[PDB]
């Protein structure tokens, strides 16, 4: 075991903080983050360094470090 | 200004 804190950042510049295991599958994240919008998962795209977050990523494997920054946007077509 | 919001993730 062993965690790290992620900052998620929404399209109004709020911030939720995420305390993560390495090994964590980000769906959860993504999950846990839709759920306190109040909107479906499917209608954001989550990105880490501009590249989409997958439901069976993990932080290592995406090389994330203690407070990196997820981005959150509509899914597209929408600019 | 929002307060500080932290999910502790299970696993």
């Amino acid at each position: 075991g062993e965690y790290i804190k992620l900052k998620v950042i929404g399209q109004d510049s709020s911030e939720i903080h995420f305390k993560v295991k390495m090994t964590t599958h980000l769906k959860k994240l993504k999950e846990s983050y839709a759920q306190r919008q109040g909107v479906p998962m499917n209608s954001l795209r989550f990105l880490f360094e501009g590249q989409r977050i997958a439901d069976n990523h993990t932080p290592k494997e995406l090389g994330m470090e203690e407070e990196d920054v997820i981005e959150v946007y509509q899914e597209q077509t929408g600019g | 200004e929002a307060e500080e919001r932290i999910i502790v993730l299970s696993d």
